[PDB]
């Protein structure tokens, strides 16, 4: 958790850097899975809430050892054309600490229509009327656009930054790197 | 006077075929006769076009055909001789300096690294390209180059990047034809979704014959990929060589016009006030050459 | 007159860079072809009008 490791997207004449991020953060998601722990944190040095960019600079926060796995592990076979990766060197000490979740939404209707015909047995035109097309969510939050191998659905994950605390809590990080109750350090 | 022809069209060399798809194994590529191909279905998400691999295959089938025809100084429309006259003598002294000898090792690098598959090799950890001389019809001489040693950011050196080299530089001089297919095998995954050249449902995917496949300018570009003597700020990578230094992917078109780097300046400059530019900054000039254009004043 | 029925000039751009290009010539009188006569384009140049 000390150490952390600095990602810059080395820029790219023919994609967007949103389309660059978005095979970086799909890639390390199969990092987790595959070594294992839930001691591996995420951050956007340069997260822009003004027009929820993303950026170009992405952070991740681990143990020394863990760190020495991930880089040792192949993935950054095929990686190295549009990225270059610095030293896992230690965060600051006076560095205040925010945390992260994945605030997913319930923008499809219809998905949630047919998810009650299985519990309730309603009709088609019952499950219009309960839940109107309304109910979708609409995030003004950064997020990215990925593909899993057990689900070939694309689906889009939002990425939020909580507030800045004074102190970091002793907490679990998810397969995508988002916390289940941990913080990442800020500089 | 000397000026510049109204209509200055040149050939397009380097002729790429279109690369059709086809999905298969690793480990099974020595075999490679008969994979099924990959065919653009319709899915419901509004509705789109997908395309998607099989459950027995992780591995890309990319075949095209590519020709090096020669003499990229003989413009096909040309409004004057005198003009013509000048740039076929301009180019003739470049031959002499040089035998094409960094240009056809630069696009050697091209045909090297599957770069041409812009989608398919970001996400894939490995990759293969085969390559075949087909001369006559039989295989002259065959190579088995891998993406991963040559990056698609330094130009590197081989022994086998520098086989290509000779092969590429005599047919662009004009001393013979040159008939090379080209087979790519990138490990994308177990049924990954594919990116192919997108027609115009509001999304339409290319194909063929009940087969998806990559466009022959699609192919085209990525082999273009060697501009690097543009203004590179921000750690910018190869960028397509292409009139005004033109990528649409930051939104903004580099080799600005106000300075002398351009391609239609240095051009002009090299024919019309007779000095010749830096041999860094020739090596752009003849790469719009190669590719042809509508070039012409207006 | 022969000579650009020998050579494929009228493939105009489609010989440009061809390795090899062939050209036959036959001959009709009541439906069936009396006399063959069969060229190899890349020996009969573009420029030059031989015997």
């Amino acid at each position: 958790m000390d150490h952390y490791l600095d990602i810059r997207l080395r820029p790219d004449p023919e994609f967007p850097p949103a389309q660059l991020m978005s095979v970086l953060f799909g890639k390390l998601h199969q990092a987790l899975v595959a070594q294992g722990g839930d001691r591996i944190g995420v951050s956007f040095p340069d997260l822009d809430e003004s027009r929820s960019r993303l950026g170009e600079r992405l952070r991740i926060h681990a143990s020394a050892d863990d760190l020495r796995a991930l880089l040792a592990r192949p993935w950054l076979e095929g990686l190295r054309d549009h990225l270059q990766f610095g030293e896992p060197a230690v965060v600051p000490h006076p560095t205040p600490y925010r945390q992260v979740s994945r605030v997913q939404a319930k923008s499809n209707p219809e998905r949630l229509r047919r998810r009650l015909m299985r519990r309730h047995d309603l009709s088609e035109e019952e499950a219009r009327k309960r839940i109107p097309d309304t109910v979708a969510r609409a995030l003004d939050l950064p997020f990215v656009t990925l593909r899993s191998q057990s689900t070939g659905q694309h689906f889009r994950l939002f990425i939020r930054h909580g507030p800045l605390q004074v102190t970091a809590e002793e907490g679990g990080f998810t397969c995508y790197g988002l916390s289940k109750g941990g913080f990442v350090p800020w500089f | 006077i000397l000026s510049t022809a109204s209509v200055l069209a040149f050939e397009r060399k380097l002729d790429p075929s279109d690369a059709l798809m086809s999905a298969g194994a690793w480990a099974q590529r020595d075999a490679s006769q008969e994979w099924p191909a990959v065919t653009v279905r319709e899915k419901s998400v509004q509705t789109v076009d997908v395309a998607n691999l099989p459950s027995d295959a992780d591995t890309l089938k990319v075949r095209f055909t590519l020709r090096v025809l020669g003499g990229a100084g003989t413009p096909s429309a040309c409004n004057d001789a005198a003009y013509r006259d000048k740039l076929l003598q301009t180019v003739a002294t470049y031959v002499n300096d040089q035998g094409f000898a960094e240009l056809a090792r630069r696009y050697a690098h091209n045909l090297a690294n599957a770069r041409f598959l812009w989608r398919n090799r970001v996400g894939a950890e490995a990759v293969e390209v085969r390559i075949n001389h087909i001369r006559q019809g039989e295989v002259a001489r065959a190579w088995r180059f891998d993406a991963l040693a040559i990056g698609l950011r330094d130009f590197k050196a081989d022994a086998e990047l520098d086989a290509l080299a000779e092969l590429i530089a005599s047919g662009l001089s004009g001393s013979g034809h040159v008939l090379l297919e080209v087979v790519a095998f990138a490990r994308i995954g177990d049924g990954q979704e594919v990116f192919p050249s997108q027609e115009l449902k509001s999304k339409t995917l290319y194909s063929v014959r009940d087969a998806a496949a990559i466009h022959s300018q699609k192919i085209g570009n990525a082999l273009r990929t060697i501009d690097t003597w543009y203004p590179d700020e921000d750690g910018l990578g190869p960028i397509a060589v292409e009139p005004y230094g033109s990528v649409t992917s930051q939104g903004k078109a580099y080799r600005q016009p106000k300075q002398k780097l351009d391609f239609y300046t240095l051009l002009d400059n090299w024919v019309l006030r007779d000095e010749a530019p830096a041999v860094e900054q020739q090596h752009y000039v003849i790469a719009n050459l190669i590719r042809g254009g509508v070039f012409g004043e207006a």
